């Protein structure tokens, strides 16, 4: 799977980061 | 330039930080556009920059 600030929108971040969820994994 | 400021290049009005590119215009061109026909580059007019 594969993947703008000067207008106004922000992509904020997750709350688990992608090495949390591995953890729970 | 490295501060923000309300700029503006031969009528190419806009409001940002200034810093110098890595990228290169063809000769004619005046400002680049991102892919959400959004402008994102500018040329300097008298130092061609
Ligand atoms: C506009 O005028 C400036 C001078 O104020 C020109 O810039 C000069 O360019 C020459 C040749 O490249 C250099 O030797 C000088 O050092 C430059 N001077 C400064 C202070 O930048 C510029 O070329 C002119 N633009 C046009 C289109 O004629």
């Amino acid at each position: 799977v594969t993947l703008q600030k000067f207008n106004g929108l922000t992509v904020l971040p997750p709350l688990l980061t992608d090495e949390m969820i591995a953890q729970y994994t | 330039k490295n501060k923000c400021v309300n700029f503006n290049f031969n009528g190419l009005t806009g409001t940002g930080v200034l810093t110098e590119s890595n990228k290169k215009f063809l000769p004619f061109q005046q400002f680049g556009r991102d892919i959400a026909d959004t402008t994102d580059a500018v040329r300097d007019p008298q130092t061609l920059e």
